[PDB]
């Protein structure tokens, strides 16, 4: 199983999205982790909409058809960071990561 | 086919809903307009003409009779218990905006046109004169409406306001409609209702007769329990196509009254009212 | 190796049954309409799922039979039919077969196109055949051939030697016409398209212009989730029913298991019991279950007083001794303990109450030896006349008969759950998939929805909450406590718009109160039911096939909320019109005088009566049965 | 609150040997699955490995199966990873994740909730 | 369409053994027969139940619908109305009656 | 006569022991007596639905 | 019977589920099964009192 | 076990040795066996398969004898830890019960 995401990202402050692709995702949980410069990653979306407690409501998640989206309504400075978008590989038992986007 | 048969009465109500609605409203084949100018020999029509100023163009005593009865389900996209048991709402054939549609046309072709058009082309006439006529109708001159016509008008306007006056101040005057709302909402929540009897088994849930039952005992509960919900399926049916008669009397008996109170000027007593009738305006509910 | 079409080929009379000018629909494993059917040219094996179709065109006696079986190695059975120029031979052996035959090194015996299909169920290979003269496009039914009663396992097969189609049979409900000679010559398979839908639920192969409701699109489930309290410890199921001595009737020992996994299929190796004996539930289904508590009463009683531990039971035993509730839910456990109860002279160490002055409430205990008062007269504390000692002893002895043996008994009483359970089955628990839809199981609650997380305000004591259907709508997890929403899966409505099968095959589905983008779009089969797949938005649902245009016609077709469709070389979908427009010129002293007329002649028709119809019972209820006459007697 | 730390990583020759030891606290440690991911600097993050609360079974990536062997210590509340072998590749940053409750199994569910400090090791 | 129905409701089991009544009186005791048979029973009567209910409306409205038909022989055929559209589009003439 | 019927259908069994539940009651345990009033209940409230 | 039955069929079912034509086990011939003579009855009378 | 020899039965010898149908026709007729099959010391002539992978379908037989992999390390055909020989003896005896 392979998780494609963009290389990058670009948008305006204060609406970024960031797209999960992958065959019949819509049937597999994907879960969203965020990673700063330096810091270990945290996890900001599960089970494609399940957000912690703690992480602001900007984060909202969605996965459907062939893709998940992960989106962040009025982007602030801070937000700029890695998104990885990862799934468990039922036909293998892998923990699958994603390519890794950047805002 | 218990189902079957089931389904297909449901089918027919759902049908014989929208022919009862296409007959008491679609009566004529031309939408009618009123002239652009409102007078009509000093007879005020703007509590029963369509508001331009509305985004439904229904007229003011439309919009107060539609704010007085409130829809359990429009049938658009409690009620989730129904829609996850199977049970949903249809929405009707003809929206809000045609049957206003339907009474406005009707209403500028007696306006304009007295009874001619329900009988052939619409021929247009002085709106005094065709209330002129209509004093003939109930054996009265017509120099008793031109000596009296200022007298008539107000009297008119008068009654027209308390019309819209009494149906906002009633606090029950639309009974009928809201008693048929509050019927099939109550039938359908009975319905939902009946998913919690156990009809003699050991519980009113199917998951828990499989996960506590081998296939045999299983299946006895569960014929059980079929037999409850297809009886109260059965009398659900029964109950609906007997009001689905009653409701196909009372349209065809407002057809008729459209056929023979607004299209024309009716002879029969009380049918149209309590005096001798003049005439008589739609309003769609 | 390459792929075609099957075409309508693939159809057997799916029984022995004659049927004549008669519309049947029956399910079983058929050849799909249209389907990815493979055709190889001459080696490896090829697969048997859920039967095989097969067809050979070939001039020349070249194909001469088949192989099947799982391994073809005379480790296992294997199927080998062969023909020849006058005689077939079918047998069942364990070959050690080539492994490119055309046959083996080293039980059962049976002594233009050509269409082959083999079953295997039911302990049966069932071979029908069929031959037409010239894979075409025509129809033409397969008559079975024979039925080899062996009830051999087949997973694999192979060819016997060049060409041949293979397909794959599969579950399918097929709709077969069967004509005045008694001969199919037409089917529907039932999933294919929207449109043999609609005909499989009309029963007819013409549909009329209109719309039809034919099913509902239900989404399936992605996985199976199990959620069950973290309990490690064992129940001491042991120590009840292998006690060195049980306690007597009148003073029943209860035994307290909670907080252990209880695994009951072992209980069985505990006391030598023939049975359970279980009420509300099924001794099959306990490992599967879990319960709040459970209560272990264990004594000794008579054999003939074994029936008297039930619910609804009278009797010494039951009146005064032990009673159990009307709605008891449990199990009870007596086997025969006559060499361990019983000895030479008289066991008198049991006991059992004989007089009482009030039954027992269910689940209650009397120790009490104070002397009964059967008279008028008081007893002062002093047995004699009419005043006995409340405990008769059993005396047991190796020689009496079945019925005055002494029977060990243990009751098992279930709590459902109410409370958090505490003893629950092996069963192993899965991770809590949040947000889709699955299979769950909740402490032995079954059910299928998507579970989300939950806004209500559960009080602490709660754990589950039902909706007005007194299903579970909210639930707690048995172990992160938290509250959890119930919402059945993504499902609604379906309906089929068709200008009728004589003018056209093209259809239009309308998903009835569906948002257009909450349509599934599922690219398997197992995701989404109907199998079959198919953009405008109406206040009805969701319409799929039908091209929406601004012009305005008559309605032809209702849809709803003012929408209707209509056929113009495609469907197309419209909001009705009302009528032709008109204006009235009004004016202050204008007339309109006709100066014609025209002499209109209309036609009403109005039904008068229906058909007179008149029903027998004796005959269509029963139709000549004396029994059944007598029982519908006793109805009134 | 959960406590995770790395210990361990630093500079080793390649085709050597090294472990790496996840020390946890504040929460029942034999009953979560936990996991080694490492991520290389400039690029994304990819899963090491993997091993059961009661140690019953470890999972590895194919690209380090073989190489590492995980293994755990309940009644010292540890993991260790132990690798040999290891390639000019395996250098990188290395976290002991943690997954939460409701989804402590390695099955469909299996996520992190929780990252380590990390310790960087350098091939 | 009715009557058809109510054939076709023979072949179907309610829950017994078999829809047909010979093949349980000879595979089951009298005891097992009776069970069988009075639930073959219960699914008929109710199918018999329905199809009377469903008669019962459908003459109701047969009825009302020859009630109407009897008005409009009297007051179209018999005599001209003056209704609006109780006997044609137009201003009524006459009418004229033909069997069906 | 629809009166008259309502009550001559409490005489029928409908595949019980007996029309009279005290008869039951009185003849059978809870559970089989519960069978039967089952089968007299059903009964009566199919006449009652007619 | 005129029944074209094909040599593995055995018996024949109509519209109601019900045999209505059967293959012998000996002779090997298809019969058709044909309900006996029946048919409804009705009393006309003048009245008891006349 | 003979209440295990039933329609929607489960169970060691229902899952793993013979299952019948759910609209199985037909009749079943047990009768106690003990002055033939049993013997001073054990009868182990007579053994019943206790682990598999699937439930058996009806009317189907298992002769397999290959060890059954309980856990995640695969047993190479030695049987041992997690590894159990899948057919296991009665050795029934005089002296039980009934049951
Ligand atoms: C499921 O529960 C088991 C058993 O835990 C016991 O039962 C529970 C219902 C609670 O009442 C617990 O309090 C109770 O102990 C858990 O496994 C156990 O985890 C605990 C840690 O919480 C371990 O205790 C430690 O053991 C070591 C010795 O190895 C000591 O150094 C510590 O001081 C401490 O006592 C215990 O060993 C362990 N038992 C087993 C058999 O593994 C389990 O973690 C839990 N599952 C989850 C997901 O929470
Ligand atoms: C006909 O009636 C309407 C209302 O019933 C009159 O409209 C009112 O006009 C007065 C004075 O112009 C306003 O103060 C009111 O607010 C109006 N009422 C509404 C409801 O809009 C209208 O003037 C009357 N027609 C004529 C020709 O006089
Ligand atoms: C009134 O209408 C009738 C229509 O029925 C006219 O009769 C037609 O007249 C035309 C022109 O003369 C003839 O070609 C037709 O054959 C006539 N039809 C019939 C059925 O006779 C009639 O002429 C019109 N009269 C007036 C005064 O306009
Ligand atoms: C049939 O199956 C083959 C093999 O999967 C595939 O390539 C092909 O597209 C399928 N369909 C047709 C129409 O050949
Ligand atoms: C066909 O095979 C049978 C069975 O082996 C054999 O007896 C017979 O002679 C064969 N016939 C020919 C023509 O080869
Ligand atoms: C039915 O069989 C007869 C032979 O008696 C044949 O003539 C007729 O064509 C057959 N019917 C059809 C529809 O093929
Ligand atoms: C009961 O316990 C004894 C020892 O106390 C033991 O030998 C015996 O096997 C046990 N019974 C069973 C059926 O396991
Ligand atoms: C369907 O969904 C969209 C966005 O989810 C929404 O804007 C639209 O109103 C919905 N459709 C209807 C008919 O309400
Ligand atoms: C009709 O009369 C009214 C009132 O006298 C006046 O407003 C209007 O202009 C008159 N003329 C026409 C052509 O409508």
């Amino acid at each position: 199983y392979v998780l494609t995401q963009p290389p990058s990202v670009s948008v305006a402050p204060g609406t970024a999205r960031v797209t999960c692709g992958a065959n019949n995702i819509g049937s597999e949980s994907v879960h969203w982790y965020q990673q700063k410069a330096g810091q270990a990653p945290v996890l900001v979306i599960y089970y494609d909409r399940g957000r912690p407690s703690g992480i602001p409501e900007r984060f909202s998640g969605s996965n459907s058809g062939n893709t998940a989206t992960l989106t962040i309504s009025r982007v602030e400075a801070g937000d700029e960071a890695e998104y990885y978008c990862q799934v468990w590989d039922k036909s293998s038992d892998h923990v699958v990561f994603g390519g890794g986007t950047k805002l | 086919s218990f189902c079957t048969q089931l389904k297909r009465a449901l089918t027919g109500i759902a049908v014989e809903q929208d022919k009862n609605t296409q007959e008491v409203f679609a009566q004529v084949k031309q939408i009618y307009k009123t002239p652009p100018i409102k007078y009509f020999g000093g007879f005020n029509f703007s509590q029963i003409l369509p508001d331009p100023s509305k985004p439904s163009k229904r007229s003011p005593i439309e919009d107060l009779l539609f704010n007085k009865v409130t829809l359990a389900d429009a049938g658009f996209i409690l009620i989730c218990a129904q829609k996850f048991n199977g049970l949903t709402v249809l929405p009707p054939l003809l929206t809000d905006e045609m049957i206003a549609q339907y009474t406005s046309a009707l209403l500028a072709g007696t306006i304009t046109s007295g009874w001619t058009f329900g009988a052939g082309p619409a021929l247009q006439i002085p709106f005094p004169m065709q209330m002129a006529y209509r004093f003939n109708g109930i054996g009265v001159t017509q120099n008793v409406l031109y000596e009296n016509q200022k007298l008539i008008a107000n009297q008119f306007n008068s009654a027209i306001g308390k019309i819209q006056d009494s149906l906002s101040s009633t606090p029950s005057a639309l009974g009928k409609l809201q008693d048929v709302v509050n019927h099939n909402a109550q039938a359908l929540n009975t319905l939902v209702k009946q998913l919690s009897s156990k009809f003699g088994a050991i519980s009113s849930v199917l998951n828990d007769i499989l996960s506590r039952l081998d296939p045999p005992e299983a299946e006895v509960q569960i014929d059980r329990l079929i037999t409850g919900r297809l009886q109260s399926l059965q009398t659900y049916v029964t109950q609906q196509l007997i009001r689905a008669a009653e409701i196909r009397a009372s349209a065809n008996l407002a057809a008729t009254k459209m056929s023979e109170c607004v299209l024309g000027q009716s002879k029969r007593v009380d049918f149209c009212g309590k005096g001798y009738h003049l005439m008589s305006f739609p309003q769609s509910a | 190796q390459s792929y075609t079409n099957s075409f309508t080929r693939g159809v057997y009379y799916p029984d022995k049954v004659f049927r004549s000018s008669v519309l049947h629909s029956t399910q079983d494993l058929f050849l799909p309409f249209f389907s990815n059917v493979t055709w190889f040219h001459a080696n490896p094996v090829l697969p048997f799922n859920d039967g095989v179709y097969f067809a050979s065109t070939e001039k020349s006696n070249i194909i001469r039979g088949w192989i099947f079986g799982t391994t073809l190695d005379s480790k296992t059975q294997s199927l080998l039919i062969v023909n020849n120029a006058t005689n077939v031979v079918i047998k069942v052996c364990e070959f050690q077969f080539c492994n490119d035959p055309f046959v083996y090194s080293s039980e059962y015996v049976s002594q233009n196109l050509r269409e082959f299909v083999f079953k295997n169920i039911d302990g049966y290979f069932k071979i029908y055949s069929k031959h037409t003269p010239i894979l075409p496009q025509g129809f033409s039914a397969l008559e079975p051939l024979v039925d080899l009663p062996i009830g051999i396992n087949i997973t694999r097969f192979q060819t016997l030697l060049a060409a041949y189609y293979v397909g794959y049979l599969q579950p399918r409900t097929f709709l077969l016409k069967y004509n005045e000679n008694g001969t199919i010559t037409d089917a529907v398979d039932c999933a294919l398209d929207p449109l043999s839908e609609t005909k499989c639920t009309l029963k007819s192969f013409t549909v009329e212009k209109g719309i039809y409701q034919t099913s509902n699109f239900r989404v399936q489930p992605t996985e199976s989730i199990v959620r069950f309290p973290n309990i490690t410890n064992l129940c001491p199921f042991d120590e009840v029913f292998n006690a060195t001595t049980f306690a007597s009737v009148y003073a029943w020992n209860r035994k307290r298991i909670s907080n252990c996994v209880a695994d009951y299929s072992v209980l069985y190796n505990f006391a030598p019991f023939f049975a359970f004996k279980c009420y509300g539930v099924s001794p099959t289904k306990l490992n599967d279950l879990c319960f709040t508590n459970v209560y272990a009463d264990s004594f000794v009683i008579r054999g003939n007083e074994v029936s008297q531990i039930a619910p609804g039971q009278t009797g010494n035993i039951a009146d005064y001794n032990y009673k159990l509730p009307d709605d008891f839910t449990g199990c009870v456990i007596a086997w025969n303990s006559n060499k361990l109860d019983s000895t030479v002279g008289g066991n008198y160490n049991y006991r059992y109450r004989l007089f009482r002055k009030s039954k027992l409430k269910p689940f209650e205990r009397d120790i009490s030896t104070e002397i009964y008062q059967a008279g008028n007269k008081p007893c002062n504390g002093v047995a004699g006349v009419n005043c006995y000692f409340p405990l008769q002893s059993y005396g047991f002895r190796p020689t009496y008969g079945v019925g005055h043996q002494p029977y060990r008994v243990v009751v098992l009483s279930f709590e459902l759950l109410h409370a958090p359970a505490t003893v629950c089955g092996p069963k192993k628990s899965t991770n809590l998939v949040k947000n889709k839809c699955v299979n769950f199981n909740f402490n032995g609650l079954t059910g299928t929805g998507v579970l989300t997380e939950s806004n209500k305000k559960f009080l602490p004591f709660q754990q589950f909450g039902r909706d007005i259907a007194d299903t579970t709508d909210a639930v707690r997890d048995p172990q992160t406590l938290e509250i959890l929403d119930i919402t059945p899966c993504s499902f609604g409505g379906v309906s089929v718009i068709t200008p009728g099968t004589n003018t056209s095959n093209q259809v239009a589905v309308l998903y009835q109160g569906v948002n257009c983008t909450e349509v599934p779009v599922a690219i398997h089969a197992d995701q989404l039911t109907p199998t079959w797949r198919v953009v405008f938005q109406t206040r009805a649902g969701c319409l799929i096939g039908a091209e929406y245009v601004n012009n305005s016609y008559e309605c032809d077709i209702p849809i709803g909320a003012g929408i209707c469709a209509s056929y113009q070389q495609s469907i197309i979908a419209y909001t009705m019109s009302l009528g032709a427009e008109n204006s009235v010129a009004y004016s202050n002293n204008s007339i309109a005088i006709p100066t014609n007329f025209t002499i209109s002649v209309t036609t009403e028709i109005l039904p008068v009566s229906m058909t007179k119809t008149s029903v027998d019972c004796t005959m269509y209820i029963c139709g000549d049965s004396t029994e059944c006459s007598n029982l519908l007697l006793q109805y009134g | 609150e959960v406590q995770l730390l790395e210990s361990g990583g630093g500079l080793v020759q390649p085709g050597g040997s090294l472990r790496l030891s996840c020390a946890a606290s504040g929460f029942s440690f034999s009953g979560y699955a936990l996991s080694w991911v490492r991520q290389t600097p400039g690029k994304g993050l990819e899963w090491v490995s993997s091993i059961s609360g009661s140690a019953d079974s470890t999972y590895y990536a194919d690209s380090v199966k073989g190489r590492f062997t995980i293994s755990r210590d309940n009644s010292k509340n540890t993991f260790y990873l132990q690798m040999s072998s290891l390639r000019a590749d395996d250098t990188a940053i290395y976290y002991c994740a943690k997954p939460p409750l409701g989804s402590n199994l390695f099955a469909v569910g299996y996520h992190f909730d929780y990252w380590g400090q990390g310790t960087l090791v350098t091939v």
